[PDB]
């Protein structure tokens, strides 16, 4: 650090340009900060004009929160020669800080001749409006204007931009003029309109067109056709008589369309069911509709059988699984009974310890030969997130090659697991992902906009804006901040730690939710249920704890903000005491309090940091595994607490560092793993069918005793 | 002495 | 069942299509940049009920045409389990060969694993013959002699020639396939 600053002065003084005196001014900041700011100030009233010099200080003002953009649009003014690559710089400088509210502002200047860039701009009016209901015609207005100034238009992708500001009646006179062949995404819009507008004859025209000389084959498609038909008044055998093939479309368009004459529908649900029940998809498609009474008054074939015991919600199916239980067919196909299997397992689910364990050999049995089955897996998943088996879930998610944006939706299966060396490894790879795919979808947009692809660019934005923030994101930092802290290993601790004081805007609003908890449910219905059990709020405060160890100015802003979530916060009477120790401990180590306050919240900790009164943290069932969650918080806590000692020496703090001394001898003679031991020895089990217990109880026994014991050395 | 930035 | 453009906030809810054995799961760029480069060619079949996705088609376009080889190359095709066997990979390749764009081109170009039965079987009925056995085209470790074949990490180059070879012993090592 102050290496760098020595070398800055000397940068200076060789200059006595303008980059070097911004990177001094950035240093005397981190350093300190009012200091910083109004050398920036300085330095931006005057006049900035390198390319490099003008994005440091844009950087340095979105940092300390209108300055930035003042920078690019003073240099834009002052010298018009380089007005683009000012502004392309502004662009993929303003795409990286994930600030999209200004593109149209950039897209202005850069406008004021490209045609792409006038593309660009009117785009951005589409963008605005996904945000002020007051300003909302003025700028659909501009951006109309700007697109007719564009006509004829060369491609779908023009087309699309102005659709953004047409009405519904507007998009149909539009695309019925089109010269161009519409493609897709304008063929649908096109149908959305008339369909809106009630403009059936031309709806029914432009389906049959679809539908029987381009054979199409889209149900969205067949539906429009049917109630363009009768609005326009044809009868129910006219549309009927051209419904000749027995596609699996036509056939459920038949359902379709005796409901739309009132017709009477059983003759159509029984003949779309003698033809597709030997199809998976069958129950999914019939489900949509009332069926009848008698359709469900109603073997060699495996799916007929799922399908109709579907039908008839049957909850005991383990008679079918034992006449199919071997794997057949290709190798890398599920086997459809354990469509069945799972319902009667997840119909049995109680929460109740034994039936946990009980449910985990039916998995384990059924996935010995059912290799690939992912629902079974993430249901083992959820089983194991149930006890204190925390090293046995990160094999299942593994094995299913969950990469990539699948650890945004799905990393919270690994809630419950350990901290050890290998999975904090896994966790810093995950974060890896988020790093990457940070860049690669800032690089996506750019591109997106460099071509012309509006079609698209929508959602490239909306999927960079939900990476930016999500809870999934801040679990995996939590995590890593977690077991970086309860091992002895920094490789990556001081990395998060910036992480966080970088962020602490982010840290401190509501994190977007991208995660999976549909998947498992996959042709079943979402009854309530066993749940992973994740704790949102938690991985806030713990990101928030964090900040405020390592806050080096003032502590004050976070821990209102720390004090504001506890004091909502829904917690377990464990969870509840543990913030409040985070509460006492950081304002002691971290705050300037006099001699009697000091006192006070040093005697909360010292009355409670007693096994006596932590003992709350142990479940009644002990097979729980809010036992090994509680513990490992507690195992953290400890540490924080050694950490603050070193940090923030005081006598308080000694006092407090050998108050923790006795925890893990004391939480040893608890017998935490022999009572769960005994508990899971005495357990009777019925299995439904034939099944090894004996290996899945010596896992289960030996996952939680090298679990608890690792916890309780680390106290 | 001098000093390092030197 | 419908099928409707693919847009980038699809990966968000693919689990129940992506976790499938054999479907990949790529880089954020990957698909992003198929989206950019050929937006009409990736596209998915939603559900009746809720717009469920029942599968996608993601394809590209590729190759010199001076070389006699600019192609239309599928890099991924899959169906969710519930609606298979009910011609919908189907109707998505063969939607594929109905776009103006594919019509420009020569052929339609795939991958598939040695080991997946399914995928062969498709192709198959689909017009689509063997060009080539790429060794080691699914496996990490990077090889040099092309005879050391291996059925779980083999692939099968399959070509189907479009309106404008004759052997599955064509051994090729990754690395010579350009375009
Ligand atoms: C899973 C999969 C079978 C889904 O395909 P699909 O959409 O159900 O295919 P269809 O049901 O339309 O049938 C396609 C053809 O393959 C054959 N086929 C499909 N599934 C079959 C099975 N389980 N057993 C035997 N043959 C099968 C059929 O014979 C059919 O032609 P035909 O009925 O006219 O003879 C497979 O094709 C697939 O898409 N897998 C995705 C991932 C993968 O394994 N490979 C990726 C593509 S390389």
């Amino acid at each position: 650090y102050t290496y760098a600053q020595s070398l800055i002065t000397k940068k200076l003084a060789k200059s006595p340009l303008f980059y070097h005196v911004l990177q001094n001014e950035i240093h005397l900041k981190s350093g300190q900060e009012l200091a910083i700011k109004k050398n920036l100030e300085l330095l931006n009233r005057y006049p900035n004009d390198p390319l490099t010099i003008e994005k440091l200080s844009d950087f340095f003002s979105k940092m300390e929160m209108k300055e930035s953009s003042l920078v690019y649009e003073n240099a834009i003014k002052k010298y018009p020669v380089s007005t683009e690559t000012l502004c392309l710089s502004w662009f993929d400088n303003s795409i990286e800080k994930y600030d999209f509210k200004v593109f149209n502002r950039i897209f202005m200047y850069l406008n004021k001749k490209s045609r792409l860039h006038t593309l660009w701009y009117a785009f951005s009016f589409h963008l605005l409006l996904q945000e002020e209901t007051d300003k909302a015609s003025l700028y659909n207005s501009l951006g109309k204007k700007l697109m007719e100034g564009l006509q004829p238009f060369e491609n779908t992708q023009e087309i699309y931009v102005y659709t953004l500001f047409l009405s519904s009646k507007e998009i149909e006179q539009v695309l019925s003029g089109v010269t161009l062949p519409l493609d897709l995404e304008l063929k649908l819009l096109y149908m959305k309109a008339m369909k809106e507008n009630a403009s059936f004859e031309a709806l029914h025209a432009y389906t049959e067109k679809l539908l029987f000389k381009e054979k199409f084959d889209d149900f969205d498609t067949w539906k429009l056709w049917i109630l363009s038909g009768k609005e326009i008044g044809k009868s129910f055998e006219e549309l009927d008589q051209k419904l000749t093939l027995p596609t699996r479309n036509i056939s459920l368009l038949k359902i379709e369309l005796d409901i739309l004459y009132s017709r009477n529908i059983e003759t159509s649900v029984e003949n779309y069911y003698q033809k597709f029940n030997t199809k998976l998809c069958c129950y999914a498609d019939l489900s949509q509709y009332e069926l009848p009474t008698s359709f469900i008054g109603s073997e060699e074939n495996l799916i007929t059988v799922v399908n109709n015991r579907k039908f008839v919600n049957q909850t005991d199916n383990w008679d079918v699984y034992e006449r199919f239980s071997t794997k057949e067919g290709a190798e890398y196909d599920s086997n459809p009974v354990n469509e069945l299997t799972l319902r009667t397992i997840v119909s049995d689910l109680d929460s109740s310890p034994q039936n946990t364990i009980k449910n985990i050999v039916l998995l384990k049995h059924l996935l010995e030969q059912d290799k690939y089955n992912y629902k079974l897996k993430l249901w083992l998943m959820k089983l194991y997130s149930q006890l204190n088996t925390n090293d046995l879930i990160f094999p299942i998610y593994n094995g299913l090659k969950i990469r990539m944006t699948q650890h945004e939706t799905l990393n919270y299966y690994l809630t419950t697991t350990n901290p050890s060396k290998i999975n904090l490894d896994a966790w810093v790879d995950i974060y890896r992902f988020y790093l990457t795919s940070k860049q690669e979808i800032k690089e996506s947009i750019i591109q997106g906009f460099d071509n012309g692809v509006f079609n698209k660019l929508e959602g490239f934005i909306n999927f960079s804006k939900r990476m930016q923030n999500s809870i999934s994101l801040n679990f995996t930092v939590a995590k890593i901040l977690q077991i970086s802290t309860i091992l002895g290993t920094d490789g990556y601790l001081n990395y998060f730690i910036h992480y966080l004081k970088t962020n602490e805007a982010l840290i401190v609003s509501d994190y977007t939710d991208n995660r999976d908890f549909k998947s498992e449910w996959n042709g079943l219905e979402k009854i309530d249920c066993i749940d992973v059990p994740v704790n949102d709020v938690a991985t806030k405060l713990k990101l928030l704890v964090y900040s405020i160890v390592f806050e080096d100015q003032d502590a004050s802003r976070l821990l209102k903000v720390f004090n504001k979530i506890t004091s909502n916060a829904k917690f377990s009477v464990f969870d509840n005491l543990l913030y409040k120790l985070y509460f006492n401990l950081l304002k002691i180590t971290k705050t300037k309090l006099n001699p009697q306050e000091t006192q006070s919240l040093y005697n909360y900790l010292q009355k409670n940091l007693k096994t006596d009164k932590l003992k709350i943290l142990i479940p009644e069932n002990l097979l729980s595994g809010e036992l090994t969650q509680n513990l490992t918080n507690l195992v953290e806590f400890i540490k924080i607490v050694k950490l603050l000692a070193k940090r923030h020496p005081s006598s308080y703090m000694n006092q407090l560092v050998n108050l923790v001394k006795p925890f893990g001898k004391e939480f040893k003679n608890l017998k935490l793993v022999q009572r769960q031991h005994e508990i899971i020895d005495s357990m009777d089990f019925e299995p439904p069918i034939s099944v090894d217990i004996s290996q899945t109880k010596l896992e289960i026994k030996s996952s939680i005793e090298d679990c608890v014991v690792a916890l309780l050395n680390s106290l | 002495m001098d000093s390092e930035v030197a | 069942t419908s099928i409707k453009p693919f847009q980038m906030e699809d990966l968000f809810e693919l689990n129940p299509v992506n976790l499938d054995p054999l479907t990949e799961n790529f880089n954020v760029s990957f698909y992003s940049q198929y989206l950019i480069e050929w937006p009409q060619l990736f596209y998915k079949s939603v559900e009746t009920p809720n717009g469920q996705a029942s599968g996608y088609m993601m394809a590209k376009t590729e190759g010199q045409l001076s070389k006699k080889e600019w192609h239309t190359h599928i890099t991924a095709v899959t169906v969710l389990d519930q609606y298979r066997r009910i011609g919908l990979a189907s109707k998505l390749c063969l939607e594929l060969e109905n776009l103006t764009q594919v019509k420009d081109t020569l052929f339609i170009d795939l991958f598939v694993k040695v080991t997946n039965t399914l995928g062969r079987i498709l192709y198959e009925k689909l017009g689509y013959s063997v060009f080539r056995r790429v060794v080691g085209y699914y496996g990490r470790e990077i090889q040099k002699d092309r005879n050391k074949i291996d059925d779980s990490v083999d692939a099968f180059d399959m070509r189907k020639l479009l309106p404008r070879e004759n052997g599955e012993k064509v051994y090729v090592l990754p690395n010579e396939i350009v375009f």
